[PDB]
């Protein structure tokens, strides 16, 4: 199979900035024909994808005038001139040239903004839920950017790890920022046993972790 | 004007087999090869295979030969993709796409969600966050215990929607998902707002309304 | 410039049957210019009943007819095609043998 | 199908 | 399998006479389907095969206002090509022109072309890329400098990549009863004794649809290519084809010889074995 690699993977900008996502295949993908049939598609999470370059550089009908493709043999670049705001989206380019036909790993575009430090919160498990037997601690993350943040359970001063789960938001229309919620999910009996409970949390916009904790009571 | 409807999400047992349709119109239906493309909640697009009716032609990528058939109907415009030996790792949104002269995918489907659990339909069950120990006050629901996707989340029964965040579900080893919804409020106004969040699980038709309140 | 003579071959549609209906072809190929006369002749006498394909041309430009017509062979009948372009002195004439 | 036109020599 | 669709055109000058004659043809593959006769009372284009009749009226205005159209620019390019060479206006002189695509086993497409020649000779023809041209001499340099101004390869390339192949598509499933089928060569073998101790030994394929075929006579598992007696393949008149190959052997040899024969229609090649 002919592997699609397209770089960056993730790129932040703002509207009205001219974007390049380059697309690079492990081999030449021309046809006998002599025609290189890459094509690129947008896709916005949820939805189906959009037809946007054909043949390296031909714009699909109805697509505006600001994409546009070009390269040849094992490199090609989509430029999207002076961004728009419904163009923030995930790009891939694809290829159909060869057997298998085969996608690249994808490109999400997302907006830029400035800073912005997570306001942290942790939630105590439910007495109506300590009747089930087991318990859930739900430490929250709330509107930060950039994406990239770490958190760390600590259950009495111990680091915990594999029985923990978290997931984020989209980035928010509105504010562009994004949050995150991260669940330790522990027996009855195992939360009983111990009195201190704690998330830490590390981001590029603060300057020490941040430590929001409870003692059991 | 060109038109690709395809049928609705199924939810499958391991070892199955499933058969999700993919209805044309709008074109000459027997003249363009129809693709079937799949993505896995993981991140990337993966292509399936392709068909042309009216020769009824089919190529499959290896990765899936020995597990999808492809197939075709002219009379009624409508083009079929047949999984079988369903393992976990087939769980996806699965499209069919009509392709142009070009060799061009040009028109998509709205999509199919497929999901492979071994797990039985339950509704979930509803806690509260409840707003422990800044100027701005967090409190909300955990929406845990649940199959399958999707819940629905409102507050107030949609008369609160600033400072909402309804976060995507995840997969638990014990095969059900688990969500929680969380909006940010004033500390003034724990003690003048009733705050209630509105849980909709419609495979089991639960319907949970559950006030969380200071603590 | 070059002009190029026809290359005849006159066959029956069917393998040949006494008694038995049949189709008498003779296919010219290969000529240039296209102005070509064909006759089929019924024991030196041509016949009317005579109809062709459509005037059409291989890769190397060289035009290409089916002259043909219904008849049913017999023993004592003997036909052949008579051909005339402007690259024969004479009018060729190719006789039906018929295993072949 | 015929093209719709052909250019002139 | 492969599929094609070519059109035709043939333009002779009569001088004197009148008008030049014009006749075009349409072929799927082998089987004709169009013909135009500037000579014929008609004067439109004409079905030649019963699976282009279920097209509608609309289609035989269109193809006949097309097929009058190309004439009318032959009947130009007459005189043109004519003062190009500085040829007196008394002989009399041919055009073709021949264009079409081919799609492979899926029906994408695989090659265009368009080619044109003036008394039987290379004139102008578009290359393999569809976007430049083969200029034969100079008459031809000219003509090439002016469809490069005027972006005739563009237009062309619009058509073999897309309107051709859209409706080489179309044809070829309105006719899928014929087209889309393969006859494979009923074969057969006669001997005929012609000196004492030599004997004509011929290979028969009757009746097979498409025309492509091969016949090879073999000596002991050897290609016996160069005493071999092999007729230009010939049409039946009902569709399918007809070929034979001859060979003159040794007589008390004749076990030492075997016919082969390949095509699409068959499963395996054969051999037919003198036995």
């Amino acid at each position: 199979d002919i592997q699609m690699t397209q770089s960056p993977s993730t790129l932040s900008a703002s509207v009205g900035d001219r974007v390049t996502i380059t697309c690079r295949s492990s081999q030449s993908i021309v046809h006998s024909n002599g025609n290189t049939y890459l094509e690129w598609y947008q896709q916005k999470p949820g939805k189906a994808p959009k037809l946007l370059i054909y043949k390296v550089s031909n714009r699909f009908s109805g697509v505006p005038a600001r994409f546009s493709g070009s390269g040849s043999g094992t490199e090609f670049t989509l430029t999207i001139s002076s961004l728009q705001p419904d163009d923030f989206a995930t790009y891939y380019c694809f290829q159909g040239s060869h057997v298998p036909r085969t996608f690249g790993q994808g490109t999400k575009v997302e907006v830029k903004r400035t800073v912005a430090a997570p306001s942290v919160f942790i939630f105590p498990p439910s007495d109506e839920q300590l009747k089930s037997g087991t318990a859930s601690v739900v430490c929250l993350l709330n509107n930060f950017y950039p994406r990239e943040a770490k958190v760390q359970w600590k259950v009495d001063n111990a680091l915990q790890s594999g029985n923990s789960q978290e997931s984020v938001t989209e980035q928010d229309s509105k504010d562009s920022t994004y949050s995150l919620s991260s669940t330790l999910t522990l027996s009855k009996a195992d939360y009983e046993k111990h009195k201190v409970y704690a998330c830490e949390v590390t981001h590029q916009g603060l300057s020490s972790p941040v430590t929001k904790s409870f003692n059991r009571g | 004007q060109v038109q690709l409807v395809q049928s609705g999400a199924e939810v499958k047992k391991p070892g199955s087999s499933v058969k999700v349709s993919c209805k044309a119109s709008g074109y000459t239906f027997t003249s363009y090869h129809i693709h079937w493309v799949r993505q896995a909640p993981g991140q990337g697009l993966e292509w399936i295979g392709w068909i042309y009716p009216g020769n009824v032609n089919t190529e499959y990528n290896e990765k899936f030969k020995g597990k999808a058939t492809i197939t075709a109907d002219e009379s009624t415009n409508t083009a079929y993709m047949e999984l079988s030996s369903l393992r976990s790792e087939d769980t996806a949104v699965y499209y069919c796409a009509r392709e142009e002269i070009t060799y061009a995918m040009d028109y998509w489907g709205q999509g199919t969600l497929v999901t492979v659990s071994s797990a039985s339909t339950k509704g979930p069950s509803v806690f509260p966050l409840a707003p422990s120990s800044g100027g701005t006050a967090a409190l909300g629901c955990l929406v845990k215990d649940y199959f399958p996707e999707p819940v629905t989340v409102s507050w107030n029964s949609g008369a609160l929607t600033s400072g909402v965040h309804t976060f995507p579900a995840v997969l638990q080893s014990s095969g059900l998902y688990s969500l929680s919804s969380v909006v940010t409020v004033p500390s003034s106004s724990l003690g003048t707002q009733t705050y209630i969040c509105n849980v909709n699980h419609k495979p089991s038709n639960t319907k949970v309304d559950k006030k969380v309140e200071p603590k | 410039m070059i002009q190029r003579t026809p290359k005849i071959q006159v066959y029956s549609r069917h393998p040949a049957e006494n008694g038995k209906s049949n189709f008498l072809n003779c296919y010219v190929s290969g000529f240039h210019p296209s102005d070509i006369e064909v006759d089929l002749l019924k024991n030196g006498e041509r016949i009317e009943k005579v109809e062709h394909s459509d005037l059409s041309f291989s890769k190397d430009w060289s035009f290409y007819l089916l002259y043909y017509t219904e008849f049913t062979p017999t023993e004592k009948d003997e036909y052949a095609c008579r051909v005339n372009h402007v690259t024969l002195s004479q009018p060729k004439i190719v006789k039906w043998d018929r295993d072949m | 199908s015929l093209l719709m036109w052909i250019t002139q020599v | 399998g492969s599929h094609s669709m070519r059109y035709f055109f043939t333009s002779v000058s009569r001088p004197g006479r009148g008008e030049p004659r014009f006749i075009a043809v349409g072929y799927v593959d082998d089987t004709q389907f169009v013909r135009f006769d500037s000579d014929a009372a008609s004067q439109r284009m004409e079905p030649r095969a019963p699976w282009i009749e279920q097209e509608g009226p609309e289609y035989w205005d269109g193809e006949t206002r097309k097929v009058k159209a190309h004439s009318q620019t032959h009947r130009v390019d007459l005189g043109t090509l004519r003062g190009y060479y500085n040829q007196s206006e008394a002989g009399s002189h041919t055009v073709q022109r021949m264009y079409g695509c081919d799609v492979g086993s899926d029906w994408r497409f695989l090659r265009g072309y368009h080619q044109y020649a003036y008394d039987g000779k290379d004139y102008i023809a578009l290359k393999e890329d569809l976007r430049s041209w083969t200029a034969a001499d100079m008459a031809a340099q000219t003509t090439k400098h002016k469809w490069e101004a005027a972006h005739v390869a563009e237009q062309l390339r619009a058509y073999l990549e897309g309107t051709c192949v859209e409706w080489l598509r179309r044809y070829l499933e309105n006719g899928k009863e014929t087209l889309q089928r393969t006859d494979a060569p009923k074969t057969h073998m006669t001997h005929h004794a012609v000196s004492d101790h030599e004997a004509t030994l011929r290979c028969w394929a009757l009746s097979f649809y498409p025309a492509e075929i091969t016949l090879t006579w073999q000596r002991d598992g050897e290609d016996q290519t160069q005493d071999t007696e092999l007729v230009e393949t010939r049409p039946a008149g009902d569709g399918t084809f007809q070929k034979w190959a001859a060979v003159v052997v040794p007589s008390g040899q004749e076990q030492r010889y075997t016919c082969h024969v390949q095509h699409e229609g068959l499963p395996k090649p054969l051999t037919l074995r003198w036995e």
